[PDB]
């Protein structure tokens, strides 16, 4: 007419400015999908018939083992449970080194420093703390006890730096925080997950200041350790992320879902790059790790049972059978030479 | 909820197996005191499963439909412990009623009044199962004030089921007894009900000026295509698969197979291997990751007389191992040695990182020296790194 503001003249031009950019970025995405990687893996040779089986039973705990972690030494494990104890293993011997008792039940974290000679640990306590490692006769760890992170909903994840220094943690809160172990302050805090966060794993490179978390909202997110922000996230599964981990070359990682599914994401293709799942596999995946190479993935499940699957082939190469309740926790031992599983049936087992 | 994701998935399965075309063959069969209705094989479960779910190893498969009749799904009719045998047990199917997918935490005052009834049955002289006594003897107890009414409420359920068809009120009976098998197991089964304690809980003009920097920060990221990635991921596996464990027999053997340490003795040991020195080789971070390749690294730049690039990096990844009471002052004696002007050990900078690093001392931190780091290393990755590699040192270290 004559008059009108025309206030949608210019809102369609913004919207015509925000559609053109998604899809600038639909297409770009497209173009960069050229091939599908067990496409690509068909060049590579199958592998051949695996004999895993179980070496070692480590039964010690009174109730359901929530989590574990292997020493630097290839031998030693950390392990905690829902009765409130942790145990240190000589998983090669299955000798119970050290153990204290926790204020709190379900203790679903547990860590080993890098230097061994400290675990920290916390669960439905909300806090994460720190015990030394001695070879005092008549050791009395709980005197010693570090108290450092603190949240205000339960503990379900920790993990040392790269030193005895510091320590990440996940908490049901929806924040992952950095703590300085000696002083018990706050480095950094992540908040961005918008549910419950399950799991973390600090980046391969130690060059990298970067970590991957899991949470309820089936989300896996990639953080900067000096900023705090979130600069890279993942949303293709159907439910909870119960575990993540890196691909040893740092560019990509697993997760594992209460969905069944495990999948891989690759950093740099920005997209989920594999889906490892199976017909008969129905029972969520609660932990997963990565053989040395990164050829094999490892994953704990539900059902009771570990299936091994061929990273680049997407195939299942084996399936264990010997826990009788949830395989909670699952590791690779870090020289590759085993992996250890923990299970609500009270026990822990190292796989070869 | 999670918990109900594997519900759905497991009542998929049993309403494929309750199909009239392809389903598993429900029959009525006779024994030497009575006749049994609406049974089947434990071994027609197994097949199916193998058959219809394309699952090779029969244990798998026997593993799978062990958790469903667990879960309650179906269930064995002459035992209270909820497992699947791939031989001729006769099992039944459990009616959706009493699905664990329904809403179903049932209480203490429930299984009293079905306790209390199935003593009342076959003329009061049905006995429970010992630890079905032993769970009777502690609700009495518990509810002992109102045990009358308890009592009135079973004797109520009772006259239900006598005035019931017999052959309803056979299959029922076993049904509600794997119900209560599921939420009340027998001591030393694995209560299914158990859960994870993690789990156990403005004007339209600034919205699309929120969508528009939104989109632009998503373009601006750096992409590979998947072919490229792909490459990359197929070449760094191949790579390493001579040292997996998992994938090639370690020298002289895995520790955990042949309970001989040696293997760990000789990739501790101070003299490295041609495997150990040829993976130095793989890239920068293969030989700062062994502390032997690291030393040997270090040994050949000072004997060039261009080791500060990698002390001052070594000097940065120690700052971030301090605590945080340590890091002002060590802060200040990594740019006295190596940034101030005039240092002893001077390191060359960008302006632009030497700008930033130079603002970011006045207020140090833990990464007051990432800027600076980031750009060392790019520099040692291309400089250092590749003069180590090619230098007599690791020649005379490669060739064994």
């Amino acid at each position: 007419a004559t008059d009108g503001l025309h206030e949608n003249e210019t809102l369609a031009s913004l919207k015509s400015e925000a559609e053109s950019l998604k899809g600038k970025l639909e297409e770009e995405r497209a173009k960069l999908h050229d091939v599908e990687l067990h496409q690509v893996a068909e060049r590579v040779e199958a592998l051949g018939q695996f004999v895993m089986k179980t070496r070692r039973t480590l039964k010690g705990h009174g109730n359901k083992v929530l989590c574990m972690d292997w020493c630097k030494d290839k031998r030693r494990i950390v392990s905690s449970s829902q009765d409130g104890k942790v145990i240190v293993w000589d998983s090669f011997t299955t000798n119970k080194e050290h153990a204290v008792t926790m204020p709190c039940t379900w203790v679903m974290a547990c860590a080993y420093a890098p230097s061994g000679c400290a675990i920290a640990c916390g669960g439905l306590d909300n806090k994460c703390s720190v015990y030394p490692l001695t070879f005092d006769k008549n050791e009395n760890m709980a005197a010693k006890k570090k108290s450092v992170a603190m949240h205000t909903n339960y503990l379900s994840a920790c993990s040392f730096t790269n030193s005895d220094m510091q320590i990440l943690t996940a908490s049901g809160d929806g924040t992952c925080a950095l703590w300085d172990v000696e002083s018990g302050q706050l480095l950094q805090s992540f908040h961005g997950h918008g549910a419950d966060v399950l799991c973390l794993d600090l980046a391969p490179s130690e060059t990298g200041n970067t970590f991957v978390s899991g949470g309820c909202d089936k989300k896996a997110m990639v953080w900067d350790m000096r900023s705090g922000q979130c600069v890279q996230a993942f949303e293709t599964h159907e439910s909870d992320v119960n575990s993540v981990r890196y691909y040893p070359s740092g560019d990509a990682f697993a997760s594992g879902s209460d969905d069944a599914t495990c999948r891989l994401y690759d950093l740099r293709a920005d997209r989920e790059v594999a889906i490892y799942s199976k017909e008969s596999i129905i029972f969520g995946a609660s932990s997963v790790d990565f053989s040395l190479s990164g050829r094999l993935l490892f994953a704990g499940y539900n059902d009771y049972t570990i299936n091994v699957w061929d990273v680049l082939k997407g195939s299942r190469v084996s399936i264990l059978f010997g826990h009788e309740n949830r395989v909670s926790t699952l590791r690779v031992s870090p020289d590759g030479t085993a992996f250890c599983s923990g299970s609500w049936d009270h026990t822990l087992r190292v796989w070869a | 909820s999670p918990n109900m994701l594997v519900y759905r998935k497991m009542e998929d399965v049993i309403a494929r197996m309750q199909d009239e075309k392809n389903g598993i063959p429900i029959r009525t069969v006779k024994s030497f005191l009575s006749k049994i209705p609406s049974v089947f094989s434990g071994s027609d479960i197994v097949q199916w499963l193998i058959k219809n779910l394309t699952i090779e190893d029969p244990v798998e498969a026997l593993h799978l439909g062990t958790l469903m009749a667990a879960h309650g799904y179906f269930f064995p009719i002459s035992d209270h412990v909820l497992t699947l045998k791939d031989d001729g047990t006769f099992y039944r199917f459990q009616t959706p009623y009493f699905w664990p997918s329904n809403c179903w935490e049932p209480e203490n005052t429930d299984y009293a009044v079905y306790l209390c009834k199935r003593t009342m049955q076959n003329k009061a002289r049905l006995e429970l199962a010992d630890y079905e006594a032993e769970s009777l003897a502690r609700l009495q107890r518990a509810f002992a004030r109102k045990w009358e009414f308890i009592f009135m409420q079973a004797e109520a359920q009772a006259k239900v089921d006598k005035k019931r068809d017999k052959i309803e009120r056979k299959i029922l009976d076993s049904q509600e007894r794997a119900f209560w098998d599921v939420h009340r197991p027998v001591p030393g089964c694995v209560n299914t009900t158990e859960v994870d304690i993690k789990k156990s809980s403005p004007p339209t003009e600034d919205e699309l000026q929120q969508q528009i920097k939104y989109w632009q920060i998503q373009l601006d990221r750096h992409r590979l295509k998947m072919s490229k990635v792909a490459d990359s991921l197929l070449s760094y596996t191949e790579q390493y698969v001579e040292y997996d464990p998992f994938l090639a027999p370690p020298d002289p053997s895995n520790p955990w197979l042949s309970d001989d340490t040696t293997f760990w003795e000789l990739e501790a040991s101070k003299e490295p291997s041609q495997q150990r020195v040829k993976r130095w080789g793989f890239g920068m971070d293969e030989a700062l990751k062994d502390p032997v390749g690291r030393e040997q690294f270090l040994k050949f730049l000072e004997s060039e007389f261009s080791s500060e690039n990698l002390r001052f990096w070594l000097a940065v990844e120690d700052l971030k191992k301090r605590p945080i009471r340590e890091v002002p002052s060590r802060v200040q004696e990594i740019w006295q040695e190596f940034l101030a002007p005039g240092a002893p050990s001077a390191i060359n900078l960008d302006s632009k990182s030497y700008d930033k690093t130079t603002q970011n001392v006045k207020e140090p931190g833990r990464y007051t020296f990432e800027d600076a780091q980031e750009h060392i290393y790019k520099l040692m990755k291309s400089d250092s790194y590749p003069r180590f590699i090619r230098s007599s040192a690791y020649q005379e270290l490669l060739q064994a």
